[PDB]
């Protein structure tokens, strides 16, 4: 009983469809194509993890542009926004910076204020003053 | 040290685990003390009753709060 | 892969869910064999579930054809014009039910990479940043070295 | 009468804290550009193409402009206009023109 | 009508004139085109921001490649404020009275 | 906020010319801000595949 | 960042932990009936 | 009082207003904004909302794609509860880190339940003869956010 592979055609297409848009002989020849496709998938998943880093770095660069406009460096802006209990991820913060320049100038005003309050309290050397924006609220 | 960490329940990182302060335990902890952070458990509201088991939570200052999020 | 395939922005057909929600699935056609084992699940589904399904969704027309086939299919068809083919071949009643549900709740848009998770017309309320938006204006509106 | 940032530009920004303490509110009306800070629209229109003798000749004198250059110098001039390097302006092969998508996705 | 503009569907060809008429109706007088912001005049890609002023208050403002284009824009913007067809405008109500 | 599409987009990606005086400045500290403004990294709309970058004139 | 401050103030070093940000049931039916609880 | 490059700190001196006048000023401003709300003089609102583990910048009539399943029928209206930021052309409300449910209400409809396009995931190792190829399909849910309403109560 001899058995040969009849469907080999389709076996090949499932590789070759992913190779269509390559340059050179990689987009035809099953040998070359197979290796190239595999490399393409691997590169793809690795890039799926990378993409998230890339985007977050983008957002940080944009937020830095936006802050620097208002004479406020990036770290100051971010941590002094945290110290106001305002938790907005960098995605949203960048989008505000682009599409909501007003609200962003407000946020920047807040941060700047909170920072100055911090310096004031550190130089003051007493427990009595609590800056208006340096107050820490608990959940209700 | 790998074994000591395994038998302290410390397998997963940045997860808290609670242990008696008896010498038996302190011995192992002493072996791995550079791999860990040890902070005393505090009970402001005291130990939980059986009505309070579902509402218990552990705050980072190392303190166990019995009533979490009333209404 | 993403460079490999086509892509689209996130959209609704006919701004669905804005004014009111319209179930996008239009008709559903089953083809199965009374005799063949491959269609077994699909038969059971037609017995018990189809009826109830038809009440739960008044807006979709369901055509059931017994015919001599080896591979039972369900053809979903949408308001969009979109036609989506499926094979119910050799599945449970449970599996088919879940599948028919997926078909019921889909938009009929093509399934491909979606470029970004949100879609907004007028994202920009209160302005959109441009190089001048944060710059101060001067007196007379002179340039840096300009004299008057 | 205090804000952390000057009101010169963008919005005048007011930062208030709710009496509760659990909400920050910001009032930010736009700041319009003062008249005294603007300069009058430049107005330039002059037509000298007119010949007093024949003015349908004059109207044909404005249609009298055109020229042709070689590839190289055309590109140099083009790249001086837009402050680009020369390279952008050269063509591209069959293979690259063929893979441009016929119908790119559109947002908005 | 979602996402669409006003002048996307209205198609009117002379914004300035229409503005002047509407301001006659509102008993306001003479919009004056006043150049506000500009970058590069000598460039192949200039940017102008022309403001429109009525009694030295600024009613509306717009961008363009050319000072003319921009003036026309400021007109369209002013129009859009007057008519209350705007981006910031209240989104439509879908509700069951 | 209400602009037509084309002028809006044009205003956003508009180029700008900065002037930077050089007298008695370290070429390094100069080149730092010059570099930022050349790459258009001072624009919240920045991306590496947008052409955005501005002219800088140092004197 | 800013975990140090968040710790001095007695919250979780990560905003994701145990705050009202995470704990609360982020949606509900329009009628006001509660939503099925969240797996997390 | 001499003056050297150093003896004076190189940064503007700061004066922050007295706490009392500030509390007054704040109550005054809040009063103003609150009037703006009660009068209905805000044009269109956007809101930053925490949902399904992510934050979004949301506005009426819009669309978001949630990467996991929600148990709701298609067509159900839903109140997204956690709201970080609300905003309008002339003012913005900030949460710490949340807005009271009495202050703002954003309702979204679920349009479409679906599944993600296939995502290939491939592990590979040089000359170890090890490949694995796995195709992921993620269940997805498309919400149309309907309305952001904001109630006059603020203090
Ligand atoms: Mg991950
Ligand atoms: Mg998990």
């Amino acid at each position: 009983l001899r058995s040969r592979v009849t469907d080999r055609y389709w076996r090949v297409q499932e590789v070759l469809k992913h190779a269509r848009h390559f340059r050179g002989r990689k987009n035809r020849c099953y040998r070359l194509a197979v290796r190239a496709v595999t490399r393409a998938f691997v590169k793809c998943t690795r890039a799926r993890r990378l993409k998230k880093r890339s985007l977050r770095t983008l957002w940080i660069n944009r937020i830095t542009a936006a802050s620097q406009e208002h004479g406020l460096k990036y770290p100051a802006f971010i941590i002094n926004l945290i110290k106001c209990q305002v938790e907005l991820n960098r995605k949203v913060l960048a989008d505000l910076a682009i599409y909501e320049p007003k609200t962003f100038k407000s946020l920047a005003a807040l941060a700047k204020r909170r920072r100055e309050e911090g310096f004031a309290a550190a130089l003051g050397d007493g427990k009595e003053p609590d800056g208006i924006f340096s107050r820490v609220v608990q959940h209700r | 040290e790998k074994d000591i960490i395994k038998m302290l329940g410390l397998e997963k990182a940045h997860t808290p685990q609670v242990h008696k302060n008896i010498p038996s335990v302190n011995a192992k902890l002493k072996v791995v003390k550079h791999l860990i952070r040890i902070k005393p458990l505090k009970l402001p509201q005291g130990l939980p009753t059986e009505e309070d088991m579902a509402n218990t939570c552990l705050k980072s200052n190392g303190e166990l709060v019995v009533r979490w999020l009333l209404n | 892969t993403a460079r490999g395939t086509a892509s689209r922005f996130l959209t609704s057909v006919l701004h669905n869910g804005l004014g009111r929600y319209v179930q996008q699935l239009q008709r559903l056609s089953f083809s199965l064999s009374r005799d063949a084992p491959s269609s077994r699940g699909a038969r059971e589904f037609v017995e018990r579930e189809v009826t109830d399904f038809a009440r739960r969704n008044p807006g979709v027309v369901i055509y059931v054809n017994p015919r001599p086939c080896c591979v039972p299919r369900v053809v979903a068809e949408y308001l969009n014009g979109a036609v989506r083919e499926e094979s119910i071949h050799c599945k449970s009643v449970e599996e088919i039910a879940a599948l028919v549900q997926k078909l019921a709740d889909q938009s009929g848009l093509d399934v491909i990479r979606i470029r970004k998770p949100f879609h907004t017309d007028s994202p920009s309320i209160q302005g959109q940043w441009h190089p001048f938006t944060n710059k101060p204006t001067t007196l007379g509106g002179l340039r840096p070295r300009e004299v008057q | 009468t205090y804000s952390s940032l000057p009101d010169d530009y963008n919005c005048k920004v007011e930062l208030a804290l709710t009496s509760d303490g659990r909400t920050i509110v910001c009032y930010h009306p736009s700041v319009d550009i003062p008249y005294e800070h603007t300069k009058p629209i430049p107005r330039p229109d002059p037509v000298h193409n007119i010949e007093e003798t024949h003015d349908l000749v004059l109207k044909t004198r404005l249609e009298e402009k055109g020229e042709h250059l070689e590839q190289g110098p055309m590109i140099e001039q083009l790249s001086k206009m837009f402050f680009t390097t020369k390279h952008r302006w050269y063509p591209r092969g069959q293979y690259h023109r063929r893979r441009r998508k016929p119908n790119p996705p559109k947002d908005r | 009508m979602t996402g669409k503009e006003l002048f996307e569907m209205w198609t009117i060809t002379n914004p300035m004139g229409l503005l002047v008429e509407e301001l006659k109706k509102r008993k306001i007088s003479a919009p004056e085109s006043r150049l506000t912001r500009q970058s590069g005049s000598t460039t192949a890609l200039p940017v102008y921001f022309v403001g429109l002023y009525c009694d030295r208050k600024l009613i509306a403002e717009g961008p363009g490649e050319t000072v003319l284009v921009a003036e026309e824009e400021a007109a369209r913007v002013a129009l859009r404020k007057l008519f209350g067809f705007t981006e910031n405008r209240r989104p439509w109500d879908y509700s069951k009275p | 906020s209400s602009f037509s599409k084309a002028p809006q987009q044009w205003a956003t990606f508009a180029r700008v010319w900065y002037l930077l005086d050089g007298k008695m400045q370290p070429p390094g500290k100069l080149a730092a801000m010059a570099s930022v403004k050349l790459q258009g990294l001072h624009k919240p709309v920045y991306h590496q595949l947008s052409d955005c970058g501005d002219h800088v004139v140092i004197m | 960042a800013g975990s140090q401050w968040r710790l001095q103030q007695g919250f979780a070093a990560n905003p994701s932990g145990y705050g009202p940000l995470t704990e609360l049931p982020d949606w509900s039916y329009a009628d006001g009936r509660p939503a099925p609880p969240m797996k997390g | 009082v001499p003056k050297t490059s150093l003896g004076s700190p190189p940064w503007p001196d700061i004066v922050l207003p007295d706490p009392v006048e500030e509390t007054r000023h704040h109550a005054e401003v809040v009063g103003q904004v609150n009037e703006l709300i009660a009068a209905g003089r805000y044009g269109r609102l956007f809101a930053v909302v925490h949902f399904a583990g992510h934050q979004w910048k949301v506005t009426a009539e819009d669309l978001i794609l949630i990467e996991n399943e929600l148990d709701v029928a298609c067509g159900e209206r839903i109140r997204l509860e956690k709201v970080l930021l609300v905003g309008a052309d002339n003012f913005t409300l900030l949460g710490k880190p949340l807005l009271g449910k009495e202050l703002v209400r954003v309702e979204a409809t679920v349009i479409e339940k679906t599944e993600s396009w296939p995502k290939i995931n491939m592990k590979f190792q040089k000359r170890k003869n090890y490949q694995r190829k796995r195709i992921t399909v993620n269940p997805q849910t498309v919400l149309r956010i309907n309305s952001i309403e904001i109630a006059p109560c603020l203090c």
